[PDB]
RNA sequence: GGGCUACACACGUGCUACAAUGGACAGAACAAAGGGCAGCGAAACCGCGAGGUUAAGCCAAUCCCACAAAUCUGUUCUCAGUUCGGAUCGCAGUCUGCAACUCGACUGCGUGAAGCUGGAAUCGCUAGUAAUCGCGGAUCAGCAUGCCGCGGUGAAUACGUUCC
């Protein structure tokens, strides 16, 4: 590795707002997210709001 | 037209309902622009009056929840 | 942030969730009584609790992406149906029903 | 550190299993992944190339390489040199890091983020992720960001087929 | 049944804005003139709302339409294509009426555009006038930014006839 040219790296405590943490290193001492993977819903199987949300018109005759 | 129920002329509902106690047939040549689609109209294939001739369309899953004359325009433009 | 896209942390909460794609002003103010903020905050003042309520609360609502690929999805209907709203919507002519001999001027 | 710990434990017996290879070394890892850039505004914006040789400093502190254009184009209205676009190569454990980034940490802020494409395989067994807007993981600061100027990533397998670095990069975390 | 509502274009008249003398939210007040019998419709109830159900009173200086609005007073944003503007549009509604698809008005949610005071040219007004704000009525089931009236606040200037 050069010197003088590369910034540092320290260990980065990721965490995440459904209180998932992670660990990596960057330039970052510690980070802060705020949709890890684990509370993005797409990493999370057929996810809860936008697949109970997207069923399509059942040509609606309800009434 | 809101709770009263949707909108449909009895001629053609006749017409239809004819149509579908027993299985489907040719054409249905249909002055009746005014009126909504109900769910026991699809695959039945119905000419609209636009105006001057009748048009033949075919009646799908979707189009359900609009009217009949959403499907002929009357005004002929280039 | 928030959806995925940003709102500014230097005005009120009540007007920093109407640059959300979903989000006008009174599904801002039934928000922000469900969550408590009181509507006179910036939104660089606040706390993780008090903005973590704000996300999950929008998180139930249909926000972001949800609302753009769904009203394509209903303009892409009534275009391939046939239907002469979607007619409309194809050619860059009023759908409402509007005289064209003049202005008509949002579309062309 | 976490992700070669996982790859080589989780992953090594439960991949070599799955494609029942004759020996160990048969294995694929994945070797470098290399950082395009490709910033071609440096010809009617001079000082844009400094846009991203500070950016993937950050993004990855290896320092990117202001790399020239190898032959002169009159259609682009630039002639061979004056340089364009940045790269970084890695290999090592930043590397794994990055895609602890990556996986685990960016690709929730794509904001219109579904199923990253199945098809984005070669032929051969390697891979690229096109990134559309250089804000994904949380150090590009938003304060600093004016252009939006995405980036290519291209992940590199020792892969020999194409589906086994397809099964490789399922178990790493990459969804589809 | 359609069209007179077409639409690449020009072009008269108008409405709304581009904003701090502003926008949003809450409080307080002040009008005139006119309409109502199969019509005007109180109050109560429900609905976020457009409105809805039961129904008092009224052939009307009595009762209703009818909770005037700019205004004034507090709170709030701070000069940006924005807490400006509302076009367009999707969805969900409401009322009228056999029926609102072409082709109705209105509401509710959301999207939010052109526009940051307008080239050549050009119009109106001499006082309760111009500017601005609402109200009313004909027409009419329903449709008004038009028209016809009404009030609210309410100016600037006229040396002069050289010129059109």
């Amino acid at each position: 590795m050069k010197a003088g040219i590369h910034p540092n790296f320290k260990k980065a405590t990721v965490k995440c707002a459904c209180g998932n943490e992670f660990e990596t290193g960057s330039v970052k001492e510690e980070v802060r997210v705020e949709i890890c993977s684990e509370c993005h819903p797409f990493y999370t199987g057929r996810q809860k709001f936008a697949s109970a949300d997207g069923r399509v018109d059942r040509f609606n005759k309800k009434y | 037209s809101l709770k009263k129920g949707p909108f449909v002329d009895g001629h053609l509902m006749t017409k239809i309902e004819k149509l579908n106690e027993t299985d489907k047939k040719q054409v249905v040549k249909t002055w009746s622009r005014r009126s909504t689609i109900f769910p026991q109209f699809i695959g039945h294939t119905i000419a609209v009056y636009d105006g001057r001739k009748h048009v033949p369309v075919f009646i799908s899953e979707d189009m359900v929840g609009h009217k009949l004359g959403e499907f002929a325009p009357t005004r002929t433009y280039k | 942030r928030i959806a995925g896209v940003d709102i500014p942390r230097d005005k009120r909460v009540v007007i920093s969730l109407t640059y959300i794609f979903g989000i006008g002003r009174t599904t801002a103010q039934q928000v922000l009584k469900e969550a408590g903020v009181s509507e006179d905050t910036r939104v660089r003042d606040l706390t993780e609790e008090e903005l973590g309520k704000i996300r999950d609360i929008i998180d139930k609502l249909k926000v972001e992406g949800d609302l753009r690929r769904e009203v394509s999805l209903n303009i892409k209907r009534l275009i391939e149906i046939g239907s002469y709203r979607g007619i409309r919507h194809r050619r860059g002519l009023p759908v409402r029903g509007q005289n064209s001999k003049n202005n008509a001027r949002t579309r062309k | 550190n976490r992700l070669k710990e996982k790859y080589n434990k989780e992953i090594a017996p439960a991949l070599m299993t799955k494609f029942n290879y004759d020996s160990v070394m048969q294995v694929p890892k994945i070797e470098k992944i290399v950082i395009n850039m490709g910033v071609g505004d440096a010809v009617q914006n001079a000082k844009a190339i400094d846009s991203a040789v500070e950016e993937l400093t950050f993004i990855a502190g290896q320092k990117p390489v202001v790399t020239r254009a190898k032959k002169s184009i009159a259609g682009f209205r630039l002639r061979e040199g004056m340089p364009i676009g940045a790269k970084v190569t890695l290999r090592g454990e930043r590397m794994y890091d990055f895609l602890d980034k990556l996986i685990s940490v960016s690709l929730p802020r794509v904001r219109d983020f579904r199923g990253v494409s199945k098809k984005s395989f070669d032929g051969r067994g390697n891979y690229t992720l096109g990134i559309k807007e250089q804000l994904i993981f949380p150090e590009i600061d938003y304060d600093k960001v004016t252009k939006v100027r995405g980036m290519d990533i291209v992940i590199v397998t020792t892969a020999n087929t194409d589906e086994e670095a397809r099964e490789l990069l399922t178990q790493v975390g990459m969804p589809f």
